[PDB]
């Protein structure tokens, strides 16, 4: 029937050519555009594409656009079943509504039966304001179904445009949140209410754009230039992740090779102690064909999240960074390396760990902030984890600090150390200064005292001598050491106590 | 600035992207957990290469192990190369003659340099291609000529004066905060105005260090 | 033998009576004296009475003092077993030790075997610096074994002390914090180190004080004028709670009666919008005898959780607070009340919630600091929940607010209202300015609009209409459907998904 | 300042102190998932009853239904009464007398109010009365004579005058913030120096309004 | 460094020259030639290799060879991963201290956590008598590893000399 194809065409336009215009004049794709974009070329099969609103409030009787403002289905994404929904930003802003939210529900529904990825595109206004409170209904249905799928499935949000009120919750819950630079924003309330109560100017993109979200509010796991990076970068993205919590992380054929040296890491730490180095710079030497998919890489830069490949499999990685902070853990790095570390472990993706800490970052600052529950829900996420756990010490591990990077008594189960490692309780200096308080009041006693406990402790072999690093390794050998790690830990069989959950502190 | 590519040299970089788009297409389509084989689908031939602002509508044909790079106006370019990921240096021959050309990472590309002339390589569908040319191109802000100290500390080393010339990625100074330094790098291209903070100087967040 | 009896009474000695004489001076019991005080008369049997530490390093071989700075054993409270450690801090300062933290390991081990709920009782200075990280490696099996016991049973932190460096990680993963007030204090980095490194002068009170604790950084969940007040209500907060995840919450025989109609309730809510009432004033009206052990009170007082009791039954409690911020939600209230809800769902505890929020509360400060994923926290804590969720509207419930407040939406159970509820998207002023926003230049016809939609929709009756409310009741029978509401839920059974855990937002 | 309870009155409020820690504990040991049988237990008699600083060596038996409560000097204060924690008035006879109490809970003890004397009451056993004993009498800081507005708002009454005595739990001024009201109270005694705002002023925290 | 390799190269020698040459001249190997042997070629990887015991009883102070008697590790034989411990014999006669038995321990939850074979060589005296009741306190802990993995992953022992006591 050439009326069926009529109607379709009809049903494609969404709000208008005018307000596709205005959209494409925005330098937004529209909503089937990027999903053309994000699935494999003729996989996309739509649902509900008909769907129509039924509300008769304030004259909503007489707008009926079919599809009520967003496109759900379900594709492949490099051969592999996804199901998505985007957003239609020109009908009705994007704003959900009852059957709107109804669509949604039905494509999380569909996700979680089927046990595979569900991605979201947001670009939209939040609830309908002429449906009343059967939009916060709908709301709340796909907040429910958005916790039933957390740690079931991977989550993914992408952030195109305008998201406000209600609507910025249900990517809150979900894995990862992605942001399209200088087009998108987030925000709980909006720039006028916040004008109205706390007189304050303040503009859209200053409120929640993506450099916000980025950088200072630690809600967006990245931002991109414009939307095909943003939708290339997903794809990318759904190539490491697995597709549920049973299924395992995907495998390729890896270019690089797992028995390669690598003799410029023999020089990579410094000589002098303060002198920073890159450790993201490791991280690529020590991935395959240096491919790392960074996490959260404009927020809490002191420590490094992110996804990599060793022979041909997704490994996590977490590293203190010394170029940021002196590689310390404050509150930020805290949370971002725990949510992180939570990620992988919920979808069984191994964990390698590169640690150069001195301590934990001082102040009242960091202490009224909530330091030490932030602190301990690295230190929570770390052992409750029962993926693989490879440790890696380059330079320094102090204290508390040590402890808490998947030391092994907090379960790792293997812990490396390279020559130049530091493990002790804390620096030689306040060491001797609390040891020998009595006699704190010399020159050359306390420099004798000083220079002894450097000798003693600042290294690697009180560790090793008493079990708590596996082998002292020589840089050059930290990928072959890892992937034989990781191949031989790849049948690691651990479970924590049965409960209905655990109590992290939030 | 390093010019664009231009003639045969262009025509060879792009060959060469669309090679290793070619390579690690099909490394990626073998990906475990797939619906179905991934053998019963089909690789789209027709390609386009940006090479920084400049098109170039190709069509890729496996043939043996070197790969067979067909331009629009009928001329086409053999590549053939050991080249694998993460090797920095492409080596092989396009067409008949010999080349070296160097590859960096690029998000969704490749950053390839070659006889004097560099350029970002993208390779699209046809219609990635034509989505892609709606996106905006969007110009940086820049920084408001000041070099503002990010971290508190002790200014450890100032390696400039005033009115000196400074270009983009030039260190500045070296502040040292809880026993490690900090390299500052420049932002911009310019002449140092005045210095304001002395090796010494205990300085706070958002300080003024030297003037652009 | 006489021998043994004067050995128990050396032991018994700790550092010496100098320095138990010294603790006295300060206002504190020593760590035996507070054990007493915590257990039934007689019921304490203690663990490891002589365990001495064994490093022979700085001298360390001429100090063996005998519990090595920790007595642990178990007993009953109320008749109810459990488990106990209390650091000595006339012991090296209380400091952790190899064989400290052995004895540590060796009581939380027991305790999670038996399902019995585990106290720790902190006064101390953190990891011994003579003993190195042998020190650090008892302090890590603490913490592996505390993030183990998570969920299943109870565990409370009781700072009666200095908490100082890596101890302060084993409470902050526990469930409830109580310090004492004027001397106890936690923090990670000490005053010296953060004037050697911020150059700013703290004492330890203005640092990590109790103060501090419970209402600027979240950590504490109360404090209590000294020790005897401290652990007697520690004595009254274990009445509270089940011994473990299977048990279920303690009965006990109720003096009050279920089918008590409060005839004053009909008079709470004042005839004026913006005047407030006190929540906490309902709360101690519905629970039995008026008895409410309210948690984090000093904290974000613009919500209230705690526990209470029902026909003799525990039941939590969380409620907007109008008198604080107009009982808005924001991050610490978010955070407060998610916590709170995963502790009462982790251990099978009800959850009653009285709802009156305008909505979240705007400006750069809250959106800065997270507002979309603090929020998000207890959406997630609700939607996850599979305990009973009895909710009363009692004025206002506004858009994505009222979704979060436990709706029927997100699971809750039986959702009641009173009266004077008004369940909508938003205010009617602004509901008017955004559907009629083409007209906003004429006044009468604005007012106009604005009361029509004040009387269609700032009601409870349209969410009644759509069963988003299951019946409109009057105030005076809140106790007796909360009551009868509750003996009908107690056989809920639901549960969610399988999987390792959630991917709830930190 | 209310007096505090002295002769009869002391020891009538004694007893009733002591008769309704009898029964919360009485009620309180028949908590479930006990370890063994509650009823394979002792308790002690012997208790102390502080009174606002006044200690009572007491023993409590229960006589049947009612309680007898013996104190050191032999006298013996039978207790009868129909309370039930909750209730707001302690209603019966302590020694062949009717009486009227007000009971107001408190951490670990109640507030007691009969024949114009006010106490508050804890009930302690030997060892644990010699173990709170040992706690220090912490003094209160008190506030300055400044009143701070603790949030942003628009003032909308003040209710006091300018050289005006108020006393604590006395309000002060109105503030209105997010369309609801606030009323703040005095937190010490002092006549009002100056008044910094008035009706109509935004004002934001740690603000002056009034001063002491 | 060079100084790594030479303090490994120190650590391979166990007891000294003399008690292995004299264990060769029993006919026997040395703990490390059985390890090489079993294991696929530079498939071996050592856990431990430092790891010394903490007595300070009898003068065993003064003595601190680093192994405490016992090579743990993991390797492959045709390919699949086992895990496995050789006791040496020239190391205070291979006797099981605090620190020997938390090495075989480790090796033994390595082994059970991830469902692989562990292989015991035993060369070695019993209980180190100069370690009191700690030794067989480590005895005890590697005696409930075996009984938990009993049924669940094989555990061969190869008796290569005296084996006796606990
Ligand atoms: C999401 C938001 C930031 C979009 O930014 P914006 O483009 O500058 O705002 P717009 O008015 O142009 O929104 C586009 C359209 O979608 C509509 N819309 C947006 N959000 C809506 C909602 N929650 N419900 C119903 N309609 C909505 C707008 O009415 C508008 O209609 P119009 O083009 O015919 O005039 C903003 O619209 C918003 O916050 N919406 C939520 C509801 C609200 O508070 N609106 C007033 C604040 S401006
Ligand atoms: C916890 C702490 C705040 C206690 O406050 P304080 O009473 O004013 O400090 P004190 O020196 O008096 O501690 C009491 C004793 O316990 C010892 N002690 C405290 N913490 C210790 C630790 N982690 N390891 C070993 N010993 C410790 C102290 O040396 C001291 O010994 P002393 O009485 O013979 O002089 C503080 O001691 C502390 O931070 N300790 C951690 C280690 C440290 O950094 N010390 C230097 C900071 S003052
Ligand atoms: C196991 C055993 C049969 C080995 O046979 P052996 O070679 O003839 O006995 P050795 O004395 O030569 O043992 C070799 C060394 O290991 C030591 N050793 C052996 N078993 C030990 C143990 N359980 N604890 C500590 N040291 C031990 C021996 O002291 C000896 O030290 P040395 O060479 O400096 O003299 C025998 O040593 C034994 O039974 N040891 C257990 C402890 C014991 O009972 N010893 C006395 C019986 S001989
Ligand atoms: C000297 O400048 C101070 C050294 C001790 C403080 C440093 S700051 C970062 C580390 N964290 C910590 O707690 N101490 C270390
Ligand atoms: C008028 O004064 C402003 C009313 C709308 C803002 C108020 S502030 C607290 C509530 N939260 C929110 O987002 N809006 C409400």
């Amino acid at each position: 029937l050439e009326k069926l194809e009529e109607r379709r065409a009809q049903a494609r336009l969404g709000g208008r050519e005018k307000r596709l215009e205005a959209q494409h004049k925005r330098g937004k794709l529209t909503a089937r555009e990027r999903i053309e974009l994000l699935l494999d070329h003729g996989s996309f099969e739509e649902f509900d594409m008909f769907v129509q609103h039924r509300s008769t409030d304030f004259g909503m009787e007489k707008q009926k656009i079919p599809g009520d403002g967003v496109v759900t289905g379900w594709g492949t994404v490099n051969g592999r079943t996804v199901f998505l929904f985007s957003k239609d930003f020109t009908v009705f802003g994007g704003s959900s509504s009852e059957a709107h939210a109804a669509k949604i529900v039905k494509v999380q529904d569909m996700a979680l039966k089927m046990r595979a990825p569900i991605i979201g595109i947001f670009d939209a206004g939040g609830a309908r304001i002429q449906e009343g409170v059967a939009a916060l209904g709908g709301h709340g249905e796909v907040f429910r179904r958005n916790v039933a799928a957390s740690g079931v499935i991977p989550q993914i949000s992408v952030i195109m445009g305008p998201c406000a009120g209600g609507d910025v919750y249900s990517p809150a819950m979900t894995d990862f949140i992605f942001m399209v630079r200088d087009t998108s924003y987030m925000f709980v309330t909006g720039p006028d209410v916040v004008k109205t109560v706390t007189n304050e100017v303040v503009t859209a993109e200053e409120l929640g754009g993506a450099k916000v979200h980025t950088s200072k509010s630690s809600i967006a796991d990245g931002s991109f230039e414009n939307d095909v990076e943003a939708i290339l970068q997903i794809r990318r993205l759904l190539d490491f992740l697995p597709a549920n919590n049973i299924e395992g992380v995907p495998e390729i054929e890896s270019f690089d090779d797992v028995n390669r040296l690598d003799k410029s890491l023999d020089t990579l730490i410094p000589d002098n102690p303060n002198k920073p180095y890159d450790m993201g710079e490791l991280i690529r030497r020590v991935v395959d064909e240096g491919d790392f998919f960074e996490i959260q890489a404009a927020y809490a830069r002191n420590i490094i999240t992110g996804f990599g490949r060793v022979e041909g499999r997704t490994v996590g990685f977490v590293a203190n960074q010394p170029l940021v902070l002196a590689g310390v853990l404050d509150s930020d790095a805290s949370r971002k390396a725990a949510r992180f570390v939570r990620f992988c472990n919920a979808f069984s993706i191994p964990i390698v760990t590169f640690v150069d800490v001195p301590g934990f970052l001082p102040g009242t600052a960091q202490e009224y902030g909530g330091l030490i529950k932030h602190g301990a829900k690295l230190l929570f996420a770390y052992s409750q984890a029962t993926v693989p756990l490879v440790t890696i010490i380059t330079r320094k591990a102090f204290g508390g600090a040590y402890i808490v990077m998947a030391s092994k008594h907090v379960g790792a189960d293997l812990n490396y150390a390279w020559p130049t490692a530091q493990i002790a309780v804390m620096g030689a200096k306040g060491a001797v200064e609390i040891i020998f308080r009595a006699e704190i009041g010399d020159a050359d006693k306390v420099a004798e005292r000083t220079k002894e406990y450097e000798d003693r402790f600042l290294s690697p072999f009180v560790a090793a001598e008493r079990g708590y690093i596996d082998e002292v390794i020589m840089p050059h050998s930290t990928r072959k050491r890892i992937a034989r790690a990781l191949g031989m830990l790849r049948t690691k069989e651990m479970e924590q106590p049965r409960k209905k959950h655990d109590n992290i502190p939030l | 600035i390093a010019p664009e590519p231009e003639g045969p040299v262009a025509h060879r970089l792009a060959a060469v992207a669309a090679a290793i788009d070619h390579k690690l297409n099909i490394r990626k389509r073998g990906i475990s957990g797939q619906m179905r084989d991934p053998s019963l689908l089909t690789f789209q031939r027709e390609r386009v290469v940006v090479l920084s602002g400049q098109r170039f509508n190709v069509t890729v044909d496996p043939d043996g192990d070197d790969l067979l790079v067909t331009f629009d106006d009928g001329t086409t370019a053999p590549v053939r190369s050991a080249w694998r990921p993460g090797a920095p240096v492409w080596s092989g021959t396009v067409g008949d003659q010999s080349v070296a050309i160097q590859v960096r990472p690029l998000l969704n590309g490749v950053f390839l340099q070659h006889a004097g002339a560099a350029a970002e390589a993208r390779v699209f569908t046809r219609r990635e291609a034509e989505l892609a040319d709606l996106m905006p191109v969007k110009e940086n802000a820049g920084s408001g000529k000041q070099l503002l100290c990010p971290m508190p500390g002790l200014v450890k080393q100032i390696m400039v004066s005033e009115g000196q010339e400074v270009k983009n990625g030039e260190p500045l100074a070296i502040v040292e905060a809880m026993k490690m330094e900090n390299v500052l790098r420049a932002e911009r291209d310019g002449t140092i105005s005045k210095i304001a903070a002395k090796e010494g100087d205990s300085l706070a967040v958002d300080a003024v260090i030297l003037e652009f």
